[PDB]
């Protein structure tokens, strides 16, 4: 039971580290979507108020 | 290995498979290899290394021998999907001390500068029965080729009276291990992850070479991560030792 | 599993370069539709202008 | 994997198509608009001279 | 209505008839302007020689 | 029963491969050829790759230079050489209209190839152009040129 368990408690080990890794990497795009958004409207709003 | 405690070659082969796309594709894979680490010469050649490195240290210590750098190769391959086994045995010199100053230089032709002439698409004009051709008439290709050949024996005599034959390399010497050299590749299998056959590739230079045409001399024994094969009748080329037939087959 | 988890960063990987594919491409596109918008209003106002 | 890719290239080649024919279809009408604001010019002049 | 319906499809078959002619026709002005196109390219580059 | 490979699995860095070669800087010798990768970045012209044609074996007579470049500011990509006419010939790629930092007079060089100290030919695009000019080849003494199409 001690060996059943640890090994399981490797794999539990091995599947968060995993998981943990690349929810931390993968999240770097939406806010350069977002950053494109909001400069675009912007750039088109300055020379719209300046006609 | 480093330690110098006894290991089995069998187990020695760790596919590392990273998620990084340049070590995804055998062909980018071996380029980038060849284009990573400066090929360390086997001493002797003809012999088997003092210690047998794991794939991780042979990623690290960025130098070494054939062995090296093909099981890194071949264990990529098999972590990825592929075929992969290695084959080591006898090779020629230039696969080893990685001179190539007389090998086809596949980047001669890149940067090259092509006319994108006014050369216009000649449109795609109705051919109408109505519409015909122009006529032939009697013309002579006789004087036509003679005035090519008067021509092609202008430039000729130009060239020679121009240019000298002194487009000599430096020959490459002999080798002393050439015929008793141990030098390892990595050897694709047709089916796993689309293998049309079996291809053989070298880890030292990132050069591709087929069984039919491959420099290697002698093919003793296979091996991979799982089992190990022996060749009885090294003595023939490696275009007539059957690579599928490696287990029934005697 | 470690296949399984190879397979998994493999497919991930081939979806994110799905994303990035798509993102540029729809953003090369719309550049070409804001070019040819742009083209349309320089000439209409040029046109217009040596009218007035 | 390669199921997927071969969805993922058609896909591709969809969106090539669905966009090429957006612009091609906002090019027609962008002329369509050109033509219309020629002819919305000239009556334009028109009024006015005939106004003064 | 019997002669309309059947007299119909006389004139749908003499248009499709007709149709087909006119194609014919234009090919014919088409062609005629590729090769007088071709004839004046002729004579421009001999003229041109002669003017030099 | 083989048991599988002993050891954990491989690793690698990231600025190293992105380093590419070995000591930063491979150079080898193909077929009359001069092969030297440098990894871009750290050039301050940023020259990545030169594939030296030396025209014969021996690496001593240049054949054909060929600049490559990437991440420039300017794009210029590749630099081909032509040594016996030390001709230079450079081609630019489409650039993105919601740039606002970079002034058209950056959006205006298409192709160029400069021979001598007096010929220059360049080229532009069809679509990307406002008063109509399509090709100038500058020679110098003698004349200027200027093509128009979309006018």
């Amino acid at each position: 039971v001690n060996i059943l368990e640890t090994e399981f408690d490797l794999e539990r080990e091995e599947m968060v580290k995993t998981h943990k890794t690349q929810l931390k990497e993968l999240e770097d795009m939406i806010e350069t979507v977002k950053e494109e958004d909001k400069k675009k409207t912007e750039e088109a709003q300055n020379e719209f108020s300046q006609f | 290995n480093e330690c110098d405690v006894y290991k089995f070659i069998c187990t020695t082969i760790r596919p590392t498979k990273l998620g990084f796309l340049e070590l995804y594709d055998y062909q980018q894979c071996s380029k980038y290899l060849s284009e990573f680490v400066q090929y360390e010469e086997l001493d002797p050649p003809n012999e088997f290394p003092l210690v047998i490195p794991s794939p991780t240290n042979v990623a690290v210590w960025q130098k070494g021998d054939c062995f090296d750098m093909s099981i890194l190769l071949c264990s990529l391959l098999i972590g990825v999907g592929y075929d992969a086994y290695c084959v080591y045995g006898k090779a020629p010199r230039e696969i080893t001390t990685r001179n190539e100053s007389l090998m086809e230089c596949l980047f001669l032709e890149k940067g090259k500068y092509i006319e994108e002439n006014d050369k216009k698409p000649k449109q795609t004009l109705e051919q109408n029965e109505n519409a015909l051709l122009k006529k032939p008439i009697a013309h002579s290709k006789w004087d036509q080729t003679q005035e090519t050949k008067a021509r092609e024996a202008e430039e000729e005599k130009r060239r020679i009276a121009l240019t000298i034959n002194d487009d000599e390399p430096d020959e490459l010497l002999e080798d002393p291990y050439q015929g008793q050299r141990v030098h390892c590749w990595v050897l694709l299998r047709s089916g796993k992850r689309d293998v049309q056959q079996n291809i053989f590739i070298e880890p030292s230079t990132g050069r591709m070479y087929s069984p039919s045409t491959c420099p290697y001399e002698c093919v003793d024994a296979v091996f991979n991560n799982l089992n190990f094969w022996i060749n009885m009748k090294p003595e023939c080329e490696v275009k007539n030792l059957n690579f599928e037939e490696m287990d029934s087959s005697l | 599993k470690e296949q399984e988890i190879s397979q998994q960063d493999y497919l991930f990987a081939l979806k994110s370069e799905h994303d990035k594919q798509m993102t540029l491409m729809r953003q090369d596109y719309e550049r070409q539709v804001n070019d040819i918008k742009r083209k349309y209003d320089l000439k209409m106002q040029n046109l217009t202008k040596e009218m007035e | 994997v390669q199921e997927e890719k071969k969805d993922h290239q058609s896909l591709l080649k969809i969106q090539q198509k669905k966009f090429d024919e957006l612009i091609n279809n906002l090019i027609i009408k962008y002329e369509e608009r050109l033509a219309k604001l020629k002819e919305d010019l000239e009556l334009k002049l028109k009024v006015e001279i005939h106004e003064l | 209505g019997k002669i309309n319906d059947h007299v119909v499809e006389m004139q749908a078959a003499v248009i499709q008839k007709h149709q087909l002619i006119l194609q014919e026709m234009s090919k014919t002005e088409v062609s005629y302007k590729e090769q007088e196109a071709l004839h004046e390219k002729e004579t421009l580059q001999i003229l041109k020689e002669f003017e030099h | 029963d083989m048991p599988p490979p002993w050891p954990p699995k491989i690793y690698i860095d990231k600025e190293k491969f992105l380093m590419g070669t070995p000591l930063g800087e491979g150079t080898v010798y193909y077929n009359k050829v001069k092969v030297d990768n440098y990894a871009p970045y750290s050039q301050p012209d940023g020259l990545v790759q030169k594939i030296t044609i030396f025209q014969d074996y021996k690496r001593l007579k240049v054949k054909e230079y060929r600049y490559f470049y990437k991440h420039r500011s300017d794009k210029l990509s590749i630099r081909r050489r032509y040594p016996f006419e030390f001709k230079t010939i450079e081609e630019y790629e489409p650039q993105k209209y919601e740039n606002k930092t970079i002034p058209q007079a950056l959006q205006q060089w298409r192709q160029v190839i400069q021979i001598d100290r007096h010929l220059r030919i360049i080229k532009y695009y069809h679509n990307r152009n406002h008063d109509g000019l399509i090709e100038r080849v500058e020679q110098i003494g003698e004349k200027t040129m200027m093509f128009y199409q979309n006018r």
